[PDB]
């Protein structure tokens, strides 16, 4: 088990640690999409 | 879930045993009975409780380096300066204390041979190396500069390959790792060869509503295991 | 020890006033009474306490003048089963079809009574058919598709005087009905708001009222 | 009190089993072996999780109508349009999620043959009947207008005669009712005869201190039981 970089924002290197985390808040609410990602390690590359 | 009553030698801690308790490398610490090819019994074996480092909202991590952390402070520290050769195990027990109203995962992990590296810059020069006060930080430890690469060009994303245990204040507030002696030689100098380095890195940063104590502590309590020394030197 | 008063058959088996038929001298000369367990404007609430029901029923006919005088006329009561045609007029073949049972009694004779078995194609009656008639799936038109399961049609009662020449005596025919062998099923909470229409539990939304009486405050009596 | 691991077919829920778990009518759902006087095995049987309706401070209730709720959406929905005859059971599982700092009892109850009624008014006219979008509301459901009489002249005060289970966020946050097939015919059309209607009514209205999320959700997860169909029609 290793950490899966899903969030992809290098702004600039200070926020680089925000690549390992999801955002979960109250608003706006139900039904809207939270986050998605590919299902192939080889592809570049949140799996990288 | 259980009440707390843990003590050794003279020292006494107050821990818990409600979740997964202990993680090892797959090998308990032991003695040695070889050709190289002292056994302190009931004195070294005391829970040395380090200095509780605080944890702000905008922290990036900390890292201690064994056996330097203790080598210049404590009864164990004594048996490191006078002796020249060293070998031991450790009972590291990290516990942070906060309400249910706080949050913020931590990554307790041990990276053997944590060779560190600082930034090239300063004047326009090309090469530089970290001072003695960063490679051998001591009890106080040292808050590292660039977490994501562990000040070593090494992504945290893959640190879990080493013994680790997650601290999510939602579920668990305790972490305990037991580390055996890991070296190419069965014995080495405690002064000039810092082995594995424990490090604590927050991934989900602490958040809370305000006016709720913005600082939750990090209690580090550790204890040597199967310590062993050989030849000794004279005192000052 | 006795809880028999609280049995369904003790809670329903009572002959009630359901039909009031006027046969005057000076409307067209006959009448057809669509069977509705209502009429006795109390039975609907007592019945919609439950959802699915099953029963045989006993009908009784009290006939007299508006004066109350008893007069030697010969009446004809006719039960017209579901699907079967209703009497178009006084001389339609519906009186003679004989499939539709007929009861010929005088008034000097005591009230004629006849029993009517459970007459639904379904295993039991329904007071609620949340959905649409067989088989709703085309255009609207709408004004028929609510709370109505025509499978619950109990038939009709028809009366003559009898023919050929119209009677001389002004008549009223009282129809009394009682259930027997009753079996109800899944229980409904009892009505609280006033009725408005038959075969649908609508209510006056403008005037909703509390179920029972009220006090000035909770701490008072 | 227990951890959660519940799954069927492909779907997977996360529930609990710490209080009273399930309430039935006194009769489990079954098949039929009569003269009338298809048996989908491991496909229909999946927890269809409806759309989580929110719950404001000033709500009055909601009500879905089976089997219409699902009849026009989902794999089960497919086997309703093509077939004409229908019979099934249901594993309704209502769960609302909120802190210990919220409050507000709910009334989960099933009222078979929920014939509804709207208000007479509008123009000065006397008679009116609810549109197709109120007698057969579908998954989204429909927030009813006059709770106290259930839009049917029927006082809520006596609804508990039907299968029900109370949700008081003090104690329990889960409700689970199992309903068998209830009809005068062993088989009827799923399109034009909506059987029992589930309904959720708050009696003690939700209250909280402010700035504490004024909206707690209502998760509806349901699953058919002993479903059965007969004759089928051709597709579009």
């Amino acid at each position: 088990e290793t950490i899966l970089e899903v969030n992809n924002v290098p702004t600039n290197a200070t926020s680089l640690m925000e690549r390992l985390r999801f955002p979960v808040s109250a608003q706006a609410g139900k039904g809207e999409l939270c986050a998605v990602f590919r299902a192939d390690p080889g592809r570049s590359g949140p799996w990288q | 879930d259980r009440v707390a009553q843990l003590t050794i030698g003279n020292s006494t801690i107050t821990t818990q045993e409600a979740a997964n308790i202990i993680v090892g490398y797959g090998e308990w610490p032991s003695y040695c009975s070889d050709s190289d090819a002292t056994r302190p019994d009931v004195s070294v074996n005391r829970f040395y409780t380090l200095d509780t480092k605080l944890w702000e909202k905008s922290s990036k991590g900390w890292y201690w380096k064994f056996p330097d952390v203790l080598t210049e402070t404590g009864v164990f520290g004594q048996n490191a300066q006078f002796h020249y050769l060293y070998r031991s195990g450790f009972c590291i027990h990290v516990q942070c204390n906060a309400s249910k109203f706080h949050q913020g995962a931590l990554l307790v992990a041990v990276l053997p041979e944590y060779v560190i590296g600082t930034v090239a810059g300063g004047t326009g020069t090309e090469d530089s190396h970290p001072p003695y006060k960063q490679t051998q930080p001591g009890a106080d430890g040292f808050e590292l500069q660039h977490p994501y690469v562990l000040d070593a060009g090494i992504p945290i994303s893959q640190l879990t390959v080493c013994p680790h245990q997650w601290i999510n204040l939602r579920t668990n507030n305790c972490a305990t790792i037991i580390v055996p002696y890991i070296n190419a030689l069965p014995f080495d100098s405690a002064l000039n060869h810092c082995n594995f380095g424990l490090l604590v890195v927050p991934i989900s940063p602490l958040d809370y509503d305000q006016g709720a104590t913005p600082v939750i502590p990090i209690t580090i309590t550790l204890a040597p295991m199967c310590s062993e020394f050989a030849g000794l030197r004279q005192a000052v | 020890h006795s809880t028999a008063e609280t049995t369904l058959d003790s809670f329903f088996s009572r002959a009630g006033l359901v039909g009031e038929i006027d046969l005057p001298l000076e409307p067209n000369g006959y009448a057809n009474w669509d069977i509705d367990i209502t009429g006795y404007a109390q039975m609907r609430r007592k019945v919609e306490l439950f959802t699915y029901m099953r029963f045989d029923a006993e009908f009784t006919f009290v006939a007299c003048t508006p004066t109350g005088e008893v007069v030697p006329q010969l009446l004809q009561y006719m039960f017209v089963p579901p699907g079967a045609p209703k009497p178009d007029s006084r001389e339609s073949l519906a009186w003679q079809t004989a499939t539709n049972p007929s009861v010929f009694v005088k008034l000097s004779d005591p009230p004629a009574q006849v029993s009517v078995p459970f007459m639904s194609p379904a295993s039991a009656y329904q007071w609620f058919y949340d959905g649409y008639p067989t088989f709703g799936e085309h255009k609207q038109e709408k004004d028929l598709e609510y709370g109505a399961c025509p499978n619950n049609m109990m038939g009709t009662f028809s009366v003559r005087t009898v023919g050929t020449s119209k009677s001389k005596y002004p008549l009223v025919v009282r129809i009394y009905m009682r259930m027997k062998h009753v079996r109800a099923w899944i229980p409904r909470p009892m009505r609280n708001q006033n009725y408005l229409f038959k075969a649908n539990p609508n209510y006056a939304g403008n005037s909703i009222k509390p179920t029972g009486a009220s006090r000035t405050a909770i701490t008072t009596l």
